[PDB]
């Protein structure tokens, strides 16, 4: 009468939290923004053993990213992308998270994309992930 | 007699660990390193893992680690408790929860089991890092398990980066001492945005490769990868500390 899967709720939470996060504000020459959450696999169960209700959740999350950077001269050239984080778990530390950044149809002229992602979009996802656990138990973790 | 792995690792002596190791390994030498830790909270369990000084006999039974559930030995051949590339580790793992009697898969895919596997892997990496701080102890480690560290990069997408920090190579800027990727980066001028490397069947072969002259001309260091499984590790890693890995004989 306690085991409550949440793979469902987490799928909604991240979709509602990730989509929209950006590395800039559209204007800048170098800009990036997450287009959507393509995949959320793993397990997000919430068990209730003893006064403590818990979840040994371990999720693999992937998302799509839109953006444009500093072209060779004037106007900025666009790019498609994805970011894979193999593990967002109950015992993750802000720094535990790994971000595999991939650029679709990447050209030596899309160099500044990744740097832009690493220093501007990642520390946001790291804090977004750190919060997940709380907002998770805060819900499906009480009567 | 109170099981050693349950006492506080700061109330245990090296003379003691050595002893315990010998009784479970028949080894004649003292373990290269001991990592004794405990995990509590949602997941509870203790472990005492050993890192031998040498590699075992076979080039490449796994009945190393002894699995105990609430101090009750279960099996010395627990499948899925430690990843194969970490098969060289010796020791015992004691888990507080974890159901009993698991029909094949429910023992080799159990949710609790999967969690414990990741902690041990995380823990040993922490251990590997400590060892790397001890030059003399490290050289002994890398000469014995560099391969394993490589296989670890191959498959662990979550730890891939951490382990890459333990890799060592001979570069054009380091012929008499393997160098790490970290040092490589430090030696990288700001306009250099790529960690360069070349693969080859042997050191002699690559040192005189006609591809180096142009890199040397830009005074760009070039890593020498001479083991058969090195290249796949690099293509599996893709980048290191924000810098791209690039084979100087391709795009």
């Amino acid at each position: 009468w306690v085991d409550k899967n949440c793979i469902g709720w987490a799928k909604e939470y991240f979709k509602q939290k990730l989509v929209g996060v950006e590395a800039g504000s559209v204007k800048d020459k170098k800009y990036a923004k997450i287009k959507s959450v393509s995949s959320i696999e793993g397990d997000c169960e919430v068990n209730q053993r003893k006064g403590k209700v818990i979840s040994l959740f371990d999720l693999k999350i992937t998302v799509l990213i839109e953006g444009h950077v500093d072209s060779k001269d004037g106007s900025a050239l666009p790019f498609e992308g994805s970011i894979n984080v193999p593990e967002v778990a109950f015992d993750s530390e802000a720094s535990s998270y790994q971000f595999d950044i991939s650029i679709f149809k990447e050209t030596s002229e899309l160099s500044e994309a990744k740097p832009l992602i690493r220093s501007e979009l990642l520390p946001k996802l790291r804090q977004i992930f750190q919060q997940f656990g709380k907002d998770l138990l805060a819900t499906h973790g009480n009567d | 007699t109170k099981p050693l792995w349950t006492r506080n690792p700061s109330d245990i002596t090296q003379e003691e660990y050595n002893a315990f190791y010998k009784s479970i390994s028949n080894d004649w030498e003292d373990p290269l390193y001991v990592k004794h830790f405990s995990v509590e909270g949602q997941l509870e369990f203790r472990a005492i893992l050993f890192i031998p000084k040498r590699a075992p006999f076979d080039l490449f039974k796994k009945n190393n680690i002894k699995l105990y559930v609430r101090r009750v030995f279960i099996t010395d051949e627990a499948e899925d408790l430690i990843p194969e590339w970490l098969s060289f580790v010796k020791g015992v793992v004691d888990s507080e929860d974890l159901p009993l009697n698991l029909s094949r898969e429910m023992l080799q895919q159990n949710k609790i089991m999967k969690v414990i596997r990741k902690n041990i892997v995380k823990k040993l990496i922490e251990a590997f890092n400590e060892i790397a701080e001890d030059s003399e102890q490290f050289e002994k480690f890398y000469s014995a398990f560099s391969k394993n560290i490589k296989l670890g990069v191959h498959e662990d997408t979550q730890n891939r980066a951490a382990l890459a920090k333990l890799l060592r190579y001979n570069s054009t800027k380091s012929v008499d001492e393997l160098t790490s990727l970290t040092d490589y980066v430090t030696r990288m001028p700001e306009h250099q945005k790529n960690i360069y490397y070349i693969t080859g069947e042997s050191l002699k072969a690559v040192e005189k490769s006609p591809f180096l002259d142009a890199l040397k001309a830009k005074n760009f260091e070039v890593l020498f990868l001479t083991d058969p499984i090195d290249e796949y590790a690099f293509t599996q890693l893709k980048e290191f500390e924000g810098k791209t890995l690039v084979d100087i004989t391709k795009d």
